[PDB]
Parts: C-alpha cells; sequence; structure tokens
C-alpha cells in the first residue's frame, strides 16, 4: 500500500480492520 | 492527529495499526 487516502468511517474502517478486536479509537476530536 | 495524515496523506494500515487500544 502506498496511496489510499481514507476519511470518515472509511479511514477507520481500515483501523476497525487492523484491530478488529482491541477496538482502536480514532483521535479526531482530540 | 492522523486525520490530516489518513485523510490528506496516505493512511497505511501499518501506521494506523498503532491506533489500537
Amino acid at each position: 500500500f502506498v496511496n489510499q487516502h481514507l476519511c470518515g468511517s472509511h479511514l477507520v474502517e481500515a483501523l476497525y480492520l487492523v484491530c478488529x478486536e482491541r477496538x482502536f479509537f480514532y483521535t479526531k476530536p482530540t | 492527529g492522523i486525520v490530516e495524515q489518513c485523510c490528506t496523506s496516505i493512511c497505511s494500515l501499518y501506521q494506523l495499526e498503532n491506533y489500537c487500544n
């Protein structure tokens, strides 16, 4: 992977996949 | 945070992999 700009639930849909068990947390409202 | 890196730059599942908890 060298190019896959993702935003909204899409950008996390990738995070939700990378983990899929730990329950990552998008720090957007940080 | 990463919004400007995953929404503007490239979001590699490897870099965001450190966003687990």
